[PDB]
């Protein structure tokens, strides 16, 4: 009885999470969908490198979705590209709904899993992917016809608890009970990190730039005017120094306040701008002239 | 004219993809493609790409193919997909232009006739800005020269919009800099524009060193723009200069001194409070 | 990692956010605010935030999608 | 004003719908008008020719209306003590002076359903457009008329 | 959680998607029934006031 080991891998490429997040927010009110194109490398690793949006219809996220001569003449005309891989799978939204499948979806999944047995099929919501978090659970149909045998009948491996928890807001919607998440790990290598990196990368003009003195003077006066502001309370709240039980009193007056958080704090921020500033100042003055 | 061809990180990261599609096997130069995107008041919005077959030979720089149904139909698909892209212009990785890009830009011309060429140099990864646009003019060059088709220069950024942005902030997640900066990355933020500094004034050195030793065509423009540049100097020596500048330099170091001793104050504090705190400890341990 | 963290948790506050009355208070970290929606939320207390700017008819500002006091 | 067709969750215009008036506006088109003859009705006469005056006469013989310049007034509205009959004259002109008579009585244009009766309004003078030379009768008008 | 501690007219919180209770919660006083609970004690004091 083969078993999807948890260690079981779904390698998304840096092209892909990209192109599948782009879709996913192109038609965010509605549900997209698109076929994924990978290389079943092995049992223990299913890897996907490109995806191609197949176009949206109104049946939605199903069947009939899939245009067989959209995909058939795709498929054909990115294997003269250098792309021969294999339909690895299908992805669709879900308008922050969340990382399950519907029934809809499900009966999508035994479809596509009727080709070959390890077809993965992944969310990836536009609407909760919003910063640093990308939403985005794999599934695998788990053959209702295992239920004498163990649920995602994995073996000797390690890695089930580790990379998430069963999500909650998923667990509901029928999960180790007819669809399993295979954990997802992104194959970013470099020279794909360094030409991302260029997104906010600044230039070599900058960093030579002196700021502007004009709010420059004014930014020192109006931070050194607040740090005045807390040095008193720093007196008061020093010079107080009340001794019933200082240790308590450290404790009851913690509001992310004078003592030194709004103290220092401030230091570094104006020691840092100046000292910036001025380096700035001194090097220009000896390489232009 | 184009005032600016901001592309998007997909494209690069196709691009990327492209190259090694190719290269792994068919160890090739440049890997020509179509770019995709949507106009702007006059910014060229570069938002996806695709690939299409490409064969060139170094004999006669003109025996190439850059095959037309494929461009046709892999964007009939493309516009199914999304119909806010128009084919604007196409990407070639070969650092260095070749003699082939007049003719092909013709063709991108029949599809786009504002067609922009990026050259991204997928290979190198270095200062920065992988990407380089290019237009198409011809003109009667003013100044009494022959005519020509030649490659104007635009300028080009990298930018993101919101999803591929959400996309990349992860991607990453695990070199990028925090984006406070700190006085360890900032002093880095100058150490590495001293270093481009330098090297702009070294390619501009040698092209200057090749016109002087003639290897090189006196341009008679843009290479009195460079001495535009070295009169815009500031000339610091001058005295009334000299006088404010450390008027200037001495209003910010008071407000590092009085940084300073707020930090030392406190620091002295500390040290009262802690020697307090073990030492009664220290007592009350008995 | 410190500096991310922080920048993470300026990120919580990035723009849209439902906006909701601050009904009371349950303990430190935590709310009954009551969404615009039409719904009465027990959300999350950003610690940043400021405990006694949290009057009890506060018009605070909740997460889009965790609905929570940010 | 037009009621289209959209989309549930792009919320773009597919099709325009077509109106037709509904069937419950044409059914206000009742043709049974029940003879009313202004002999059924007694009494009320200076109000009976009056009516005669801004209606039927002004929709009969309107082409001496159009040269005198006597604009005959659209509306009459049927104030006085219940039981005076009001309902009564209104079929009198509706019945012996022919038209469509699509009588709206007030108390019917209050649904519940946001954006009927105003509907059934505009609807009305339009199912009103369409046919020959009529009487759009609202009766009880306090019903909307609050 | 007890469920002697769950009386009638208690303010559980649910969770946001199975709906199972997991805190009982303050009690709920009407949103102007409660600003009339003094929380702040006047600064009048007996010895202010004479006769
Ligand atoms: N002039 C009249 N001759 C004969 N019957 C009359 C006359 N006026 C009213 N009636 C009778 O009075 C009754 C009331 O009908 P109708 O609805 O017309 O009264 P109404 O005064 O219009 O009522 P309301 O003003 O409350 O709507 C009917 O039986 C009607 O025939
Ligand atoms: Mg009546
Ligand atoms: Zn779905």
């Amino acid at each position: 009885a083969p078993a999807v080991d948890t260690a079981e891998q779904v390698y998304i490429s840096s092209l892909a999470l990209l192109k599948m997040l782009k879709h996913g927010r192109a038609g965010v009110p509605m549900e997209v969908m698109g076929l994924m194109l990978g290389e079943f490398v092995d049992d223990y690793t299913v890897r996907v490198i490109d995806v191609f949006a197949m176009p949206q219809s109104g049946t939605g996220v199903s069947v009939e979705a899939v245009d067989p001569v959209f995909q058939a003449k795709m498929l054909d005309m990115l294997k003269q590209t250098g792309r021969p891989e294999m339909v690895v799978g299908w992805y669709h939204s879900h308008p922050g709904f969340g990382c399950w499948l519907s029934g809809v979806d499900i009966n999508t999944q035994q479809s596509f899993e009727a080709l070959s047995e390890r077809a993965v099929a992944v969310v990836v919501d536009p609407i909760q992917s919003v910063k640093g978090k990308v939403v985005i659970d794999a599934f695998r149909l788990i053959n209702a016809n295992m239920m004498v045998l163990g649920h995602e009948p994995r073996q000797t491996t390690s890695n089930l608890g580790h990379l998430n928890k069963p999500s909650i807001q998923a667990l509901i919607h029928g999960l180790n009970r007819h669809y399993y998440s295979i954990t997802i790990n992104y194959r970013k290598n470099e020279l794909e990190q360094k030409m991302l990196l260029n997104l906010h990368k600044k230039s070599w003009m900058e960093g030579l730039t002196l700021q502007d003195y004009s709010e420059h003077c004014k930014h020192n006066e109006s931070v050194v005017k607040e740090m005045l502001e807390l040095a008193k309370n720093y007196n008061k709240a020093v010079e107080e120094e009340d001794k019933m039980t200082p240790e308590q009193l450290a404790i009851k007056n913690v509001g992310k306040q004078d003592p030194k958080r709004h103290l220092e704090e401030h230091v570094d921020v104006l020691m840092t701008s100046n000292i910036v500033q001025c380096l700035a100042a001194m090097l220009d003055t000896v390489v232009f002239k | 004219a184009v005032q600016k061809v901001v592309v998007h990180p997909l494209v690069l990261l196709s691009v990327v993809d492209h190259f090694n599609r190719i290269g792994k096997v068919g160890n090739q130069k440049r890997v020509v493609g179509v770019l995709l995107g949507s106009w702007q008041k006059k910014v060229l919005d570069v938002s996806n790409s695709f690939a299409v077959p490409f064969d060139e030979d170094d004999k006669d720089d003109s025996v190439w193919f850059l095959d037309h149904d494929y461009l046709e139909n892999m964007y009939g698909m493309f516009k199914k997909v999304n119909a806010r892209e128009r084919i604007v212009g196409w990407y070639h990785t070969g650092p260095k232009l070749h003699k082939n890009d007049i003719a092909i830009n013709e063709l991108m011309k029949r599809y786009c006739p504002n067609s922009v060429l990026v050259i991204i140099d997928v290979k190198p990864k270095d200062l920065g800005l992988p990407t380089e646009a290019y237009i198409s003019v011809e003109e009667v060059h003013d100044d009494g020269t022959p005519t020509s088709k030649t490659f104007e220069h635009v300028t080009s950024e990298i930018g993101a919009e919101e999803a591929e942005e959400v996309g990349v902030e992860h991607l990453l997640r695990d070199i990028k800099d925090t984006t406070v900066g700190t006085l360890s990355q900032r002093i880095t933020n100058q150490v590495h524009g001293l270093k481009g500094l330098n090297s702009k004034l070294l390619d501009i050195r040698s092209y200057l060193e090749k016109v002087a030793t003639g290897k090189l065509p006196i341009n008679h423009q843009i290479i009195y723009q460079l001495q535009d540049v070295f009169n815009l100097l500031p000339d610091v020596s001058l005295q009334e200069f000299v006088k404010a500048f450390y008027l200037k330099t001495n209003d910010q170091m008071v407000v590092v001194y009085l940084a300073s001793l707020i930090r030392s104050v406190v620091a002295l504090h500390n040290l009262i409070n802690n020697k307090i705190a073990n030492r009664d400890a220290e007592k009350k341990e008995g | 990692e410190f500096l991310h963290a922080q920048e993470e948790v300026k990120r919580i506050q990035s723009i849209p956010l439902v906006i909701g009355q601050f009904l009371e208070a349950v303990d430190q970290n935590t709310a009954i605010v009551g969404s615009t929606t039409g719904s009465n939320y027990y959300v999350r207390i950003l610690s940043t935030i400021d405990r006694e700017l949290l009057k009890p008819n506060a018009s605070v500002a909740l997460h889009k999608h965790s609905n929570a006091l940010v | 004003g037009d009621l289209v067709g959209v989309n549930k969750d792009s919320y773009l215009i597919l099709e325009t719908l077509p109106t037709e008036y509904d069937s419950r506006v044409k059914a206000m088109e009742v043709d049974e008008r029940p003879t009313e003859q202004y002999s059924d009705i007694g009494g009320l006469d200076k109000q009976i020719q009056e009516l005669v005056e801004a209606i039927v006469l002004p929709m009969n013989h309107k082409e001496k209306f159009e040269n005198l310049g006597i604009q005959p007034p659209k509306g009459v509205l049927m104030y006085g003590p219940p039981g005076t009959g009001k309902t009564l004259l209104a079929r009198a002109c509706a019945a012996q002076t022919k038209a469509t008579f699509l009588k709206l009585a007030g108390p019917q244009l209050v649904q519940m359903f946001i954006g009927d009766g105003a509907k059934l309004v505009r609807d009305a003078f339009a199912l009103a457009k369409e046919k020959a030379p009529s009487i759009i009768f609202i009766d009880e008008l306090d019903a909307i008329g609050t | 959680i007890d469920i002697n501690d769950v009386t009638p007219n208690c303010r559980v919180a649910l969770r946001n998607d199975s709906y199972t209770l997991h805190k009982i919660l303050p009690n709920k006083v009407d949103p102007l029934v409660s600003l009339m609970m003094v929380e702040k004690v006047p600064d009048s004091t007996y010895e202010m006031i004479g006769g």
